[PDB]
Order: C-alpha cells, then sequence, then structure tokens
C-alpha cells in the first residue's frame, strides 16, 4: 500500500540512516530485536510502508546500505537497533573513494553499482505498488557524492513515473574541513537536477547554529545534529502513516511546490525546539508553532529567505487541534509578511493535518518551503569553484580516471544557469 | 510530557497558614492548651455524636480565645467538611492541628499504661495517676515559676474534679499526646515522661 | 526501566489441563513438536511464571527427541515487573505445589502414553526440581538450574535418581545459588551416597540460560544444553 | 584491514625504527619478547601479523651495510621479536659515499631485500602503502634508499609510498660531504616518492631545548619525537574516531600538483608534566601553538611564504564542534596566509584513543594532541640552502675524485642540479596571484 | 631570640617519598604495557576479504 | 539452526570401526587438540639442538 | 632448579604435617580427584583399589614415601620429556596445581634499565655537573653519616630523580651490584659504578 525505500550512502548518509530508523522504530514500538512492543492498533495499521513481513511476527526495514569502505558497516552494526538491518542488504567495495568524485562514478563507482542495483529492484518488485524513493546522502563526501548520483541516474532511467527525494547535505565554506570539496559538489549538483524531483538541503553549519542558541547545549556531538534531521526526515511523511483531518502524501506535496521542474530545491525546518530549562515555561499553541515556523534563523540551509521571495511553502501539523488554528494564522502570516512572498501566484501556502503527535509531545511542525533565495548557497560554492579552477589545482586526481576538462566547464554553465532562473523568477511582475 | 510535570488539582488541599497560626498560637496558652480545646469539643457536643454543626465551631473556636475572621473560617471548614454535610468531624480536625506523633512516642506511651497498671492488678485508676507522679517535671518541658504545692491543684483542676472516672487505654494515649504538641522536641517529652512515672 | 522484551513477561495461552483431586483441574502447556517420542520430561517455570521465553526454550527440548510439558504453579498470572515478581514468589505454596508435579506426572504416563518421564528446572523452578525428585515417587532423573531448595523440609538424602545440577561462579544471590552453595550440597549428597553431578561454567551468571537477556551468555548455554540432553537421552528409556 | 610496510635503511632510519616499534609494541599491548598477556577486535593487524602460536611478528625490514648497528638489535631486549632473516645486513659500508651505495655495493643487497618485502607483501592482501625511514645525508642510507624506490616503482606502481627523510642540518652537521649525496638523493625521489617529509635536526633540537627543559638531549630523545609524529598519522588505521582519514587521502588533499609533494611537519603539545599539570592544555591552546614557527620540525620560517594546503589530526577528546572555533581564529589570524587559488584549505581528522606514554620518556600523559603536514612555498629556502653549498663544493671538483672512481658518469652532478633548480623555479610559480 | 630550628628551614628535598604532587602520575618504568580497552576501529564485515576463498572471481 | 551440515559439525567425521581412523571425504582440520602437540615438538627440538652444540 | 622448585611445591602442597613423608593413602587420592568429578568421596575397597595409582614408587620400613624418593622418581621421568613448558604442564594437568614465578629479570633488561638512568643524569645541568647533584641528597637525606645506603632509599632517590624503578626491577639491580650481601649498598661504590664505568 504505497509503500517507500530507503537508500542511504556514505559515512554521513549511514549516520543519518542509523539514527533515522531509531526514531521510526520508537514511532511504531519496534524493539531493538524487531518485535512489536506498542499499546494502540493504529501503530500497526501502516506498518508495511516501512518495515516488510518475516517470520515470527518480526520487522526488518526494506533499507538498502552502500558504501565503498566497509569499516562505516561495521559501526553501524554495532550500534543501538543494529540488529534489524537484513546482512543481505548490506553492499560495500574493499577500496575506497578518497574523497574523489572521479574514482566513485567512474572507476569504483560502475563496477559495484550492478550489485547494489540488482538488490533495489529486488526490493521494488517485492511490494505491491510502489510509493518513491528516498535517499540520504553528502555532496562533500567521494562515495557519497560520486556513486550516490550515479545510482539515481540509473534508477530514473527504469523507474520514471516513480517520485524521487533526496536529503542532501552540502558543505558550507565556514565549517570547511574537505580541501576538494569544491569540486565534488558541484558536480554533483548538475547531476542532481537533472534526474531528482525532490531536493532538500542540509547544512552543518545551521545544524550547530540551532544547537549553540535554541538548545542552549554547551557541547553537541555528531548524534544530536543526527536527530534534528531524523526529526524532520519523519515529519514530512507522517500523514501517508496516520490518518488525519487532511491528507497529503509526497506526490501531493511535490504538486503544490513545484511550479517549474527545474526548481526542486526545497528548506526544511522543525517546531518546537526548546532547551530543557525552558520546557516548563513555554505554552505550547499553534500561534507559537507558526512563529517558529517562518523565523529566519529555524531553517536548516545556510540561506536567509529574507534574502528572497517564498514561491511556495507548505506546513504539516501533526496533533490533535481545530482547524481555525491552522487555517486563520496561515492567512495571518501571508498578510502581515506580503513583501516576502511573491505575487503572481496568490495563497501559495498548503497545510495539513495529523492527529497523532509524537512521543512526549502534544503539537508538531514540518515546513518545506520552496525560496529563490536558496540561490545564494550555490553562488557561494561556485565561488570558490572558479577560484580554484583557473589555476587548474588539485586536477590531476580528477583527470585521472578518464574525465575531461569539458565536463567541468559544462558544469559551470548549468550551474550559472540555474541560479539565474532562480533570479529571473525573482524579478518578475504581473 | 516527561520533562514538565502538570501539577494541577485533584483532590482538596490541606489550607495551611490557618492551621499554622492556631498551632503557634495554641503554644503560648500553656502546656495544656490541647487539652482545653479536645475538652472543649468534647464537653460542647454534649450528646457524644462525633460531629459538630456550623454555629458550634464557632462557639468552641471562641471559647478557647480565637477570633477568626469569617474568611478564615471558610477555608478551614470547606477543607474539612468536603462535600457539605452540614456538620463537621472533630476527631479529624483535632488530630491535624496537634501534629504527627512519632511511632517511638506512643509506643512509650503504650507501655506507660501497662506499667501504671500493674501495680493496680491490670486496672487503671485517676488516683494512681494523681498519687505517683513528678509535679517538678514541669520545668524541663518549659520553664515555669509556680511553685510545686500549686502544681498538684492545676494537674489536678485540668483533670476532672470526681476522682473515680474510668479511664481507657486509648483516653490515655491521647491524653499525654495533647501535652506532647506543647513541647517542639520529641526526646524532651521522652524525657519528662519517664521522670513523671520513674520509667 | 527494566530490560524486558516482551517474551519474559507475556502469558502463553495454555492447551492442556490435568486434575490433582484436592486442587481439581489445572491447565498447562504441552509442546505440539515431536509428539511421536514416548520420552516424557517436564520443565518448571522461573519466578516470573509462564512466558514465551519459558514455552520456546521447552520447545527446544522437544526437538531432541522429548515431550515436553509445563504446568502451571500460579494459575493463570504472569508477572509484569520486578517489584510484583517477589510478590508472587513469596505467595506460591510449596505445599500446594508438591502434588500438581506429581499429577502432571500422572497425566503425561497414563494419557499421553509416556514410558520414562524426567524433570528440569531453572532458578526458582531448579528449586522446585530438587524439592519434586526428594518427595515424588515415579522419577528418572532431574536437571535443576542454579537452583536449591529448602534443607530441612526436603532433605537430599531422599533422593533416589540421578542428578546433574549446573551452576556458575558469578552468582549474586546470597543463600540460594551460591557456587559454595552447591559443592556444599554435592557434599551432603556425596556423603548420604546419591548420585549427585555438579557441572560449573566458567564466566556464568545468574539465569545465563535465558536468551535475549544481558545475562545471556551463549558460549556456556549451548554446553549446557547439550550436556543435559546427552544425560537424559542415555538415561531414559 | 589497513596493512603498511615499514622500510628502514641507513643508520639514522634503523635508529629511529628502535624507537617507532618500541612505542608500537607498547600502544598496542605486546610484550618485548612477543607474546600478548592473557587479559571490533584485535586491531593490531595493520602493524603485526600473527603466526598462529600468539608471537606477533612486525611488517618491517631493516636494511645497513654496516653490521655494526644490526648488531645490538639482534643483541638487544629486542631479539624475539624481529624475524630472524628479515635483518638484512651487508658486509662493507659505503663510507659517506652515493655511488658506492648506488653502483657498486648496494647491487649486491637489493635482491636479497625485494625477495624479503614480495614474500612479506603477498602476506597481506589490503596494503596502503610503503613507509621509508633514511638519512639523506649518509653514504648507505641515501644510496640504498634511492635504488630501492626506484625498483619499487615499476614492481608495485600504483602502491603509495611516504618518504620520512632527513635531510642535513643548515648550519650545522656531522660529515662534510652532505651537499654531494643530498642533492643527488633529492632527484632520485622527486620523480619516485609520492610524499616527503621534513624532519631536520636543528629544529628538532631547539623544540626538545625550549619545551622539554633539556639541557643535553641525544637521538634517543629525536627518536621518541619522531615516533609520536609517525604514530599520530597513523592513528586513524586502527582507532576509531569522529572521522576517519587513511593514507590514500593525504595526497588527495595536500598535494595540488604533482611535481610539488614536499611537507614540513610540526607536533604539539610537546611539554614535561613540570610545565602541563600547570596548564590546561586546551583544544584551542594547542592549534595555536602549533602553528608557531619556532615550533617547526624543519628548520624553515613559514612567514616568508604561503600556504598550499593544511592537514591536521586529533587524538584525545577533542570535540569537533570546538576544532571548528579555533580554525576560524587562525585564518582570522593575519601573519598565517594562504595562496590565491585554495578558498578552503584543511583537512581535520580526530580520534578518540589518547597518546601512549613510553615509561623512561620525557612527555607527559596528555588528554589531546595535534600533529601538522603542511604545503608551503617557504620550503624552497631549504633546498636553495643546499644549492649554496654544492655550488661552493663543486666550483673547483673537490672531492669529485672519490666519486669518479666509483665508474658513476662525472655527468650526473649536472643533470642533478639542473632538476633542482627547475624545482625551485617550479615553486615560486606557484605562489602568484592570477 | 635563638632561630626555630636549622632542621626546620627550607630545605629542597625532605622524607616523604613523593615531595611533589608532580611525581605521583608518572608512569611507572618497569611497568608491564596495558592491552586497550574497547576503543578500537570496529572489525566485523572484513573477514570477507582475508578468506582464502575471495578468488575464483567466475 | 540445529543438525550437522548447518553447524559444520567436527563429530560426525569418524569411522565406524575405529576410533583413529577417519573419513577421507569428510575433514575439516586438525583439533587444536593435535595441534598442540605439534607446537610442543617443536619446542623441545630447540632444547634438543642445543644439546648437540654442546657435545660439539 | 625450576622443575625443583615446582616438584617440591607440589609435594609440600600434600604434605600438610612437615613430616617430610606422605602416606600412600592421600597421594592416591588426589591422583583420583582431579581425574574424575564423579568419584564419590569414599569407595568400597578403595585402599587396594586405589593403590595402583601408587606404588610406582617405593616406601620404606615404615611404610611413608620419602621426599627424596619423590622427587628422585620424577628426575628419572624428567629424562624422556626434553621441554620445560610440557614437564611443566604435565605435571600442572595431573596434580591440579597451577603456581609459578612468572619471570626471573635477565642481564639484558638489567643492562637497558641501568643505561636508562645512566643517560637521564646526563641530560641534567652540565657535563661536570650531575655528580654533586647525586652527592647533596644523600647529604640531605644520610642523618647517621655513616656513610651507608639502604634499599628503601634507593627507592626513595630514584623517585626523586624522575625514575620510578619497578620493585622487582630495582631488587634486581640491587642484588647484582653489591657482592656483600649484607643488603647495604657504599654510596661512593654506587657513584663509581653509575658514572666512572668503562663499560655499559
Ligand atoms: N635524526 C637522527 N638522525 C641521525 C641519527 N643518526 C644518524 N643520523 C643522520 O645520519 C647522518 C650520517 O649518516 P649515518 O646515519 O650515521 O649512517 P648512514 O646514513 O647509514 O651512512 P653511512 O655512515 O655511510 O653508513 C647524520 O648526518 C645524521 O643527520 C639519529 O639517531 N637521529
Ligand atoms: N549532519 C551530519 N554530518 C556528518 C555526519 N558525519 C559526517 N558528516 C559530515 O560529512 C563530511 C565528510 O563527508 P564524508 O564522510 O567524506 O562523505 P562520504 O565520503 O560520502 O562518506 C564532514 O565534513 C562532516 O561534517 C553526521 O552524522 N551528520
Ligand atoms: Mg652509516
Amino acid at each position: 500500500m504505497r509503500e517507500i525505500v530507503h537508500i542511504q550512502g556514505g559515512q554521513c548518509g549511514n549516520q543519518i540512516g542509523a539514527k533515522f530508523w531509531e526514531v521510526i522504530s520508537d514511532e511504531h514500538g519496534i524493539d531493538p530485536t524487531g518485535t512489536y512492543h506498542g499499546d494502540s492498533d493504529l501503530q500497526l495499521e501502516r506498518i508495511n510502508v516501512y518495515y516488510n513481513e518475516a517470520t515470527g511476527g518480526r520487522y526488518v526495514p526494506r533499507a538498502i546500505l552502500m558504501d565503498l569502505e566497509p569499516g562505516t558497516m561495521d559501526s553501524v552494526r554495532a550500534g543501538p537497533f543494529g540488529q534489524l538491518f537484513r546482512p543481505d542488504n548490506f553492499v560495500f567495495g574493499q577500496t575506497g573513494a578518497g574523497n574523489n568524485w572521479a574514482k566513485g562514478h567512474y572507476t569504483e563507482g560502475a563496477e559495484l553499482i550492478d550489485s547494489v542495483l540488482d538488490v533495489v529492484r529486488k526490493e521494488a518488485e517485492g511490494c505491491d505498488c510502489l510509493q518513491g524513493f528516498q535517499i540520504t546522502h553528502s555532496l562533500g563526501g567521494g562515495t557519497g557524492s560520486g556513486m550516490g548520483t550515479l545510482l539515481i541516474s540509473k534508477v530514473r532511467e527504469e523507474y520514471p513515473d516513480r517520485i524521487m527525494e533526496t536529503f542532501s547535505v552540502v558543505p558550507s565554506p565556514k565549517v570547511s574541513d574537505t580541501v576538494v570539496e569544491p569540486y565534488n559538489a558541484t558536480l554533483s549538483v548538475h547531476q542532481l537536477v537533472e534526474n531528482a524531483d525532490e531536493c532538500m538541503v542540509i547544512d552543518n553549519e545551521a545544524l550547530y547554529d540551532i544547537c549553540f542558541r535554541t538548545l542552549k547545549l554547551t557541547t553537541p556531538t555528531y548524534g544530536d545534529l543526527n536527530h534534528l534531521v531524523s526529526a524532520a526526515m519523519s515529519g514530512v511523511t507522517c500523514c501517508l502513516r496516520f490518518p488525519g483531518q487532511l491528507n497529503s502524501d509526497l506526490r501531493k506535496l511535490a504538486v503544490n511546490l513545484i511550479p517549474f521542474p527545474r526548481l526542486h530545491f526545497f528548506m526544511i525546518g522543525f517546531a518546537p525546539l526548546t532547551s530543557r530549562g525552558s520546557q516548563q515555561y513555554r505554552a505550547l499553541t499553534v500561534p507559537e508553532l507558526t512563529q517558529q515556523m517562518f523565523d529566519a534563523k529555524n531553517m536548516m540551509c545556510a540561506a536567509d529567505p529574507r534574502h528572497g521571495r517564498y514561491l511556495t511553502a507548505s506546513a504539516l501539523f501533526r496533533g490533535r487541534m481545530s482547524t481555525k488554528e491552522v487555517d486563520e494564522q496561515m492567512l495571518n502570516v501571508q498578510n502581515k509578511n506580503s513583501s516576502y512572498f511573491v505575487e503572481w501566484i496568490p495563497n501559495n501556502i498548503k497545510s495539513s493535518i495529523c492527529d497523532i503527535p509524537p512521543k512526549g509531545l502534544k503539537m508538531a511542525v514540518t515546513f518545506v518551503g520552496n525560496s529563490t533565495a536558496i540561490q545564494e548557497m550555490f553562488k557561494r560554492v561556485a565561488e570558490q569553484f572558479t577560484a580554484m579552477f583557473r589555476r587548474k589545482a588539485f586536477l590531476h586526481w580528477y583527470t585521472g580516471e578518464g574525465m575531461d576538462e569539458m565536463e567541468f566547464t559544462e558544469a559551470e554553465s548549468n550551474m550559472n544557469d540555474l541560479v539565474s532562473e532562480y533570479q529571473q523568477y525573482q524579478d518578475a511582475t504581473a | 510530557n516527561p520533562n514538565v510535570n502538570p501539577v494541577f488539582k485533584l483532590a482538596r488541599e490541606v489550607p495551611s497558614p490557618i492551621i499554622n497560626k492556631l498551632n503557634a498560637d495554641l503554644k503560648k496558652q500553656g502546656p495544656f492548651a490541647f487539652r482545653s480545646l479536645s475538652k472543649a469539643c468534647q464537653k460542647a457536643d454534649t450528646f457524644l455524636n462525633g460531629s459538630l454543626s456550623h454555629d458550634e465551631f464557632k462557639w468552641v473556636i471562641k471559647e478557647i480565645g480565637f477570633s477568626l475572621t469569617k474568611t478564615e473560617f471558610d477555608n478551614l471548614f470547606k477543607f474539612f467538611d468536603k462535600n457539605y454535610e452540614g456538620k463537621v468531624i472533630y476527631s479529624v480536625f483535632i488530630d491535624l492541628v496537634r501534629g504527627q506523633q512519632s511511632e517511638i512516642i506512643t509506643q512509650s506511651l503504650s507501655q506507660g499504661y501497662d506499667a501504671l497498671a500493674s501495680n493496680n492488678g491490670g486496672k487503671v485508676t485517676v488516683e494512681s495517676i494523681v498519687q505517683r507522679y513528678n509535679p517538678l517535671a514541669i520545668q524541663i518541658i518549659y520553664p515555669t515559676r509556680k511553685i510545686a504545692q500549686d502544681l498538684q491543684r492545676e494537674f489536678v483542676a485540668e483533670w476532672g474534679g470526681n476522682l473515680q472516672q474510668q479511664v481507657n487505654k486509648n483516653a490515655f494515649v491521647e491524653f499525654f499526646s495533647d501535652v506532647r504538641a506543647f513541647c517542639d522536641s520529641e526526646s524532651k517529652f521522652h524525657q519528662y515522661f519517664s521522670n513523671a512515672f520513674g520509667l | 526501566m527494566d530490560d524486558i522484551n516482551k517474551k519474559v513477561t507475556t502469558s502463553k495461552p495454555s492447551n492442556v489441563i490435568f486434575n490433582t483431586q484436592t486442587r481439581g483441574y489445572c491447565p498447562g502447556y504441552l509442546s505440539p513438536h515431536n509428539q511421536i517420542s514416548k520420552k516424557g520430561l517436564i520443565v518448571l517455570q522461573e519466578w516470573w511464571g509462564m512466558n514465551e521465553s519459558i514455552c520456546l526454550l521447552a520447545d527446544e527440548f522437544a526437538h531432541q527427541g522429548f515431550k515436553v510439558l509445563v504446568p502451571d504453579l500460579y494459575r493463570g498470572k504472569v508477572a509484569k515487573s520486578h517489584e510484583e515478581a517477589g510478590h508472587l514468589l513469596t505467595g506460591l505454596d510449596w505445599k500446594g505445589a508438591i502434588e500438581d508435579i506429581a499429577h502432571a506426572l500422572q497425566y503425561l504416563i497414563k494419557l499421553q502414553g509416556c514410558t520414562s518421564v524426567g524433570i528440569t528446572g531453572f532458578c526458582m523452578g531448579g528449586a522446585l526440581t530438587l524439592a519434586s525428585l526428594s518427595a515424588i515417587e515415579g522419577f528418572s532423573c532431574g536437571s535443576p538450574f542454579y537452583g536449591i531448595c529448602d534443607q530441612q523440609t526436603f532433605p537430599v538424602t531422599n533422593i533416589r535418581v540421578p542428578v546433574l545440577a549446573h551452576f556458575g561462579e558469578d552468582d549474586s544471590m546470597v543463600g540460594f545459588s551460591d557456587v559454595e552453595s552447591a559443592k556444599a550440597l554435592k557434599l551432603k549428597a556425596h556423603e548420604a551416597s546419591v548420585d549427585f553431578r555438579l557441572r560449573t561454567y566458567p564466566q556464568a551468571g545468574h539465569a545465563f540460560m535465558r536468551k535475549e537477556s544481558k545475562t545471556y551468555q551463549p558460549q556456556a548455554a549451548a554446553a549446557a544444553f547439550k550436556e543435559t540432553v546427552e544425560f537424559f537421552q542415555q538415561l531414559l528409556k | 584491514m589497513r596493512e603498511v610496510i615499514s622500510i628502514h635503511v641507513g643508520q639514522g632510519g634503523i635508529q629511529v625504527g628502535n624507537a617507532c616499534w618500541e612505542l608500537f609494541c607498547l600502544e598496542h599491548g605486546i610484550q618485548p619478547d612477543g607474546q600478548m598477556p592473557s587479559d571490533g577486535d584485535d586491531a593490531f593487524n595493520t602493524f603485526f601479523s600473527e603466526t598462529g602460536a600468539g608471537k606477533h611478528v612486525p611488517r618491517a625490514v631493516f636494511l645497513d651495510l654496516e653490521p655494526t648497528v644490526i648488531d645490538e638489535v639482534r643483541t638487544g631486549t629486542y631479539r624475539q621479536l624481529f624475524h630472524p632473516e628479515q635483518l638484512i645486513s651487508g658486509k662493507e659500508d659505503a663510507a659517506n659515499n652515493f655511488a658506492r651505495g648506488h653502483y657498486t655495493i648496494g647491487k649486491e643487497i637489493v635482491d636479497l631485500c625485494l625477495d624479503r618485502i614480495r614474500k612479506l607483501a603477498d602476506n597481506c592482501t589490503g596494503l596502503q602503502g610503503f613507509l621509508v625511514f633514511n638519512s639523506v645525508g649518509g653514504g648507505t642510507g641515501s644510496g640504498l634508499g634511492s635504488l630501492l624506490l626506484e625498483r619499487l616503482s615499476v614492481d608495485y606502481g600504483k602502491k603509495s609510498k611516504l618518504g620520512f627523510t632527513i635531510y642535513p642540518s643548515p648550519q650545522v652537521s656531522t660529515a662534510v660531504v652532505e651537499p654531494y649525496n643530498s642533492i643527488l638523493s633529492t632527484h632520485s625521489l622527486l620523480e619516485h616518492t609520492d610524499v616527503a617529509v621534513m624532519l631536520d635536526n636543528e629544529a628538532i633540537y631547539d623544540i626538545c631545548r625550549r619545551n622539554l627543559d633539556i639541557e643535553r638531549p641525544t637521538y634517543t630523545n629525536l627518536n621518541r619525537l619522531i615516533a609520536q609524529v609517525i604514530s599520530s598519522l597513523t592513528a586513524s588505521l586502527r582507532f576509531d574516531g569522529a572521522l576517519n582519514v587513511d593514507i590514500t587521502e593525504f595526497q588527495t588533499n595536500l598535494v595540488p600538483y604533482p611535481r610539488i609533494h614536499f611537507m614540513l611537519s610540526s607536533y604539539a603539545p610537546i611539554i614535561s608534566a613540570e610545565k602541563a599539570y600547570h596548564e590546561q592544555l586546551s583544544v584551542a591552546e594547542i592549534t595555536n601553538s602549533a602553528f608557531e614557527p619556532a615550533n617547526m620540525m624543519a628548520k624553515c620560517d613559514p612567514r616568508h611564504g604561503k600556504y598550499m594546503a593544511c592537514s591536521m589530526m586529533y587524538r584525545g577528546d577533542v570535540v569537533p564542534k570546538d576544532v571548528n572555533a579555533s580554525i576560524a581564529t587562525i585564518k582570522t589570524k593575519r601573519t598565517i596566509q594562504f595562496v590565491d587559488w585554495c578558498p578552503t584549505g584543511f583537512k581535520v581528522g580526530i580520534n578518540y584513543q589518547p597518546p601512549t606514554v613510553v615509561p623512561g620518556g620525557d612527555l607527559a600523559k596528555v588528554m589531546r594532541a595535534v600533529c601538522m603536514i603542511s604545503n608551503s612555498t617557504a620550503i624552497a629556502e631549504v633546498f636553495s640552502r643546499l644549492d649554496h653549498k654544492f655550488d661552493l663544493m663543486y666550483a673547483k671538483r673537490a672531492f669529485v675524485h672519490w666519486y669518479v672512481g666509483e665508474g658513476m658518469e662525472e655527468g650526473e652532478f649536472s643533470e642533478a642540479r639542473e632538476d633542482l633548480a627547475a624545482l625551485e623555479k617550479d615553486y615560486e610559480e606557484v605562489g602568484i596571484e592570477t | 631570640y635563638t632561630p626555630d630550628l636549622s632542621a626546620s628551614a627550607r630545605t629542597f628535598h625532605k622524607d616523604t617519598i613523593y615531595e611533589k604532587d608532580y611525581q605521583k602520575h608518572i608512569p611507572e618504568l618497569g611497568s608491564k604495557p596495558t592491552v586497550p580497552k574497547d576503543k578500537a576501529r570496529p572489525y566485523n564485515e572484513f573477514t570477507k576479504t582475508y578468506d582464502s576463498t575471495h578468488m575464483k572471481i567466475p | 539452526n540445529t543438525n550437522n551440515f548447518q553447524t559444520e559439525n567436527t563429530g560426525t567425521c569418524t569411522s565406524a570401526f575405529g576410533p583413529h581412523r577417519v573419513i577421507p571425504y569428510h575433514w575439516k582440520g586438525m583439533n587444536p587438540q593435535q595441534k598442540k602437540d605439534i607446537i610442543l615438538e617443536q619446542d623441545q627440538q630447540r632444547h634438543e639442538r642445543e644439546i648437540l652444540k654442546n657435545l660439539e | 632448579q625450576r622443575r625443583a622448585n615446582f616438584v617440591l611445591k607440589v609435594f609440600d602442597s600434600i604434605d600438610s604435617e612437615q613430616k617430610g613423608a606422605v602416606h600412600p593413602f592421600s597421594l592416591a587420592e588426589r591422583l583420583e580427584v582431579v581425574k574424575n568429578k564423579d568419584y564419590q568421596i569414599g569407595s568400597k575397597t578403595r585402599e587396594q583399589l586405589v593403590g595402583e595409582y601408587v606404588a610406582q614408587f617405593h616406601k620404606n620400613q615404615d611404610g611413608l614415601i620419602t621426599r627424596d624418593e619423590f622427587v628422585s622418581y620424577y628426575e628419572d621421568l624428567g629424562l624422556g620429556i626434553s621441554s620445560d613448558q610440557h614437564f611443566i604442564e604435565i605435571l600442572q594437568t595431573q596434580w591440579g596445581i597451577k603456581e609459578d614465578d612468572d619471570l626471573a629479570i635477565t642481564k639484558e633488561e638489567v643492562k637497558g634499565i641501568v643505561k636508562t638512568i645512566r643517560q637521564k643524569l646526563i641530560q641534567k645541568t652540565k657535563g661536570a655537573n650531575d655528580e654533586f647533584l647525586l652527592r647533596k641528597l644523600f647529604k640531605e637525606f644520610d642523618i647517621s653519616n655513616s656513610g651507608f645506603l639502604t634499599l628503601d632509599e634507593m627507592n626513595a632517590m630514584l623517585i626523586k630523580l624522575e625514575i620510578p624503578i619497578q620493585k622487582r626491577y630495582l631488587n634486581a639491580v640491587f642484588s647484582q651490584l653489591d657482592r656483600n650481601h649484607s643488603g647495604v649498598i657504599e654510596f661512593e661504590e654506587f657513584v663509581y659504578y653509575i658514572v666512572n664505568d668503562p663499560y655499559p
């Protein structure tokens, strides 16, 4: 019944996938041994969307884990909830990418993708009616950006009608730890816009920004950042798994957020977020949630949305409330900020309600917004690329596997055209 | 939400400060003030039913010497008469104003009842109590200037005039617990009890 | 929160009863696997009561060539947490339980058609196993697991069948399943001149046979299982 | 999973080999005799190979034409550890002559060494790369080291090779003929070594005196410092961490061009417990002290040139959020500037295992440490100084007759000099704005 | 007034075994090495490359 | 999960008329008990060699 | 001597009365308790039945096994076995006793230790120095000013100069330095050995 499969690649993708499955398992009451522990029958009504059925009454996720170095898969197995994953779904290489886009996309990626493509093909056939694919990878790494984008190309070729969603982490210039990240970032971006139906940008800078100031925890770790992404990842597909006053699936959001097929880069945010010593002090209400939803510093991208115009926006409310709080507030926020919304598409915001809140919360909101202010992070990345490319620095590694400079030239033009297209639609009047 | 408790109310709370003010004021009259409050309720309740009405409770408080205002009565009467029967059980009220008895003190009181009945053969009589006690022990619980000669009359004046009144162990244990409420130290009361009955 | 994965805390529906006359009918679980073997065996529950773990383990024994029956001592009550688990243990009556195993023996021998029957218990079940062997006639052998019953009420001198007991050094219980207590019991049995075998497994804690728990050790469980299965296979006829 | 083969040639290399392997055995819990005392798994396959009987054999081979140095290795407390026939020793030394160690007497020992490497290499199937240590200012060290790299280049090919060479000091040295065999070896390793590391003595001399407060250090103290540098670099292959870097991820992030592959290293914190237990030793403090040119292990001043790329490995209880904060401070600092075409040039690794302290050593037990590998245009300074060495030597053909008589062509000096001049011209060209 | 005592002045050494808090955490010289605890690179699926059957690729 | 083929049982490779003869096609290898004696003889030979050297 | 040290310990394990001779019954009983875990404490004809585990030895007129012959028999048995480890393991698994010295300090590591200490002094201050550095500490605590130095002082002395030597290693170097065997080492002789010695 319109289930989706999960594919995760790279070290960053594996850690996002490792913690994401913990949240879903807790939401549906699945223990680390794969046995149901819940209280209500609603938690089992739509279990087939994420978990397959196995013997003995245990469930296994339909997630494919891929990497070019098996050390990541050894770590993901020894973590909590590590016994749920089926051992056959691990497909790994014994060489590694070495933070090289060319190696992971032409030499090692090409020779290994035959095995993983067989696994994902097998998973898709098992379901009665597939709904789509979701991808979790980082665009700054070697195997995640390199082979991850090639699998998207192959999957799109054989499954045209299905929708594809990507939670992509791009590197920000502030917190930078890889010298060769501008090369493999822009190359993936050109490939991503060609095939991916939906792309969701995530920045480690923004995740650090939220932790230091909002949650006010002194020493955050990568587990904390992975938790924020996992909370947002589960929220977008909540109404497909639970009943509600208003239904909405992944396809419905895509229809109401993509006016033009080349404009499919969104930003996400999660509310509410409170410190430990401030939960006793804040009253949880819909006006409070909506106020934080459009807060600029609440986004998970380095792009500031007040520098552009919201082409479209969507909100997915989780919890029990009346439609008046929802409908009135979205109307109110559009009227008070009419300068931040483009004019030629009136009523450019979508609302959905799901009546199952998360554990420990009475209300929660996941926000997905399409804005032209996202073009500025592409400009900053392209700024660093052209600075390094004119001197042909770190190029002999990229030319060593047959890839030629014309693809480098092609990447610049397509990236610049995407940036220009965002600018054109922002500066338009009826 | 595990992080935050919802407090709120599911049961009517003890009013608090009006009871505390009564307890502090009662300590000023003397060691037998708590006896007077229990004595007043019993003597005002001439019919032995176990409850008092609206006006009767006003008289008992007024008889002791507390001129509580209308609001203070409303708060006190609200908790003790929960569903408005029109009557209030004085036995619960006296227990709360006195405080909490420590199990050690009550057990020592129970043995004191047995010890005083031992010499009499198991029968408790009021002559025995007024025959064997230490009037000079009044000083240790609180200093006083009254002579020991007048202390004997004060002890029996608080007691009944007749010397043939039957006593029960529950009536005996409630007698000394009332005196205990005057002193703030459980140890101080215990060492006074040993001096009085030679135990 | 207790580490309880619904396998030691959830009741397993029974399928077979039997009459004890004094207390009437009491329910029980009969393993559907491997009913062709004439060699019977009785499994006694731990302090929790019947759960999925004890029934699944009982099924594993039946796969090796035995007919396994699990009688009820709690009679429909299953512990849900550690706090009330002790309450049911104290509420249990040893005098009331002793005839239940005897009548289960009478049921297996007559209605099912068994020829020889053994007994096996775990923790308090092993404690009952030692008591059952002394005060009940008709058993062939018993395999208590880290369980010692009261001495004066049920002296071990009355044992008339070979006994094979399993204990670990790493026990933290005092006076119930201590390794030194096991050695003292073995010495008492040997001076009373009754066949008694004591087996000790290195680096094994309490309830080491229980699966899917913090106290599980797989290397010790397999060896003990093999030894007890071979011992039962050899001794039973 | 990751195996690396260690090569030691020359007196300097072997003595460094004693200190690094002593650290390696103690860090993994291996006793000197070679048996583990009775006590993710093992994690020692990187450096040791199990024989099936408990004994562990190091994955290294020792080479020298001088029998003397090998003897106390066999006569020392590590007699039982090393494989008896993997300690290759010759008959007569080169006696500070490159020609002797490359043409005349070095060819009768290379054939045994290649068989030993080949036999040891087939044991592992996930080899990462080779590590070579040699004293460049030595006869057999430069000669055999030069010839081995030539053979390994065609014998194995794409396997990465890292070299911790010992270039002669600027103003003081031991022998007189250092400039000759230094430049000759430089031309050999330029096109055959993937990564070269500067390990000059004067800078290491000054570090020990300034920080450890040792008035009379010796070669033993120097080798221990080099051992800690090697361990921190390799610590990511055998210990988990937040960020993992391997051997093949260094060249991808350190050498913009194949011709320029010379890096100078620094280590922090280097301190004794006298000044350490009085000190907080935070992650920000150690990072700041790492970039001071006075703390560099190469006698060079980075202030005179631009920075090409920077790689740092942290080990201990560091947290990524502070490392990012400390990095921004360096970028804010003005005295350190990067080349124009390098907007970002930092690669950071984090390991949970803190550095291990060796008994009888000088360093103190600390919870944080950083090792630096930096690529800079300032490295051209030391090469120019060696150029000034050779022109004064070669202007009147002094000492050359000791090289012609060994059969070496006289034109080797000319082509070596022109190769060095091109490299110096190359470095200044890469450090110009567009 | 005589000085307090010639044995109570400032002496650079005393008889107090560890004179400074300095020398209490210096690692013991002859001590045997210790194996590291559960802190190492994970090694569970690396086994199926060093088995002697990874060849025979077709 | 039980049985011999899945568990690589080592007790199934014994002959039916000899505790010392073995099934030619069913043999996992030598048990650690047999392996230990080889190491013991290797240890013995080292002391065995020194005795001859002393005589020489 | 290692075999002798082990065999004397094994004999003393059973000879709790220190008579020097052990009745045959206990020796035969021990050889069966370790072998079988189900033998029962007592047997019917246990004396004669278990006496076949013994009497490979010989007994005196009194009927006791003299300690001299018990050691002698294993000495005869210690000819067909040429591995010390094998011999120790055989006796250990035959008698259920495992207690031996871990190792004895060897001259190799003694030389290593004395080299470590000797180099550490050189680093401090200057070359003509460090002899007065060693002497001033002994002047500081040698109250009885007799010039005789003790083992406990050695540990204290080395603690001062940043060399925490292990007690076993300290005993070995202390024992190797002195030939008087009186437990007292002359200070000037120690200084001479540590400093003015041509050989390591
Ligand atoms: N860092 C360091 N360098 C050393 C050490 N020992 C020797 N060297 C260097 O080696 C150079 C001299 O060569 P040696 O190492 O003595 O011997 P060699 O390199 O094998 O050359 P030959 O003497 O001809 O055999 C000196 O200039 C030193 O720089 C050492 O222990 N540490
Ligand atoms: N948000 C997040 N980022 C991560 C995580 N793990 C690694 N990263 C980021 O990913 C970058 C390195 O990517 P890399 O591991 O080389 O990608 P890969 O080559 O595809 O595996 C680092 O800069 C980290 O900031 C994680 O768990 N969460
Ligand atoms: Mg030399």
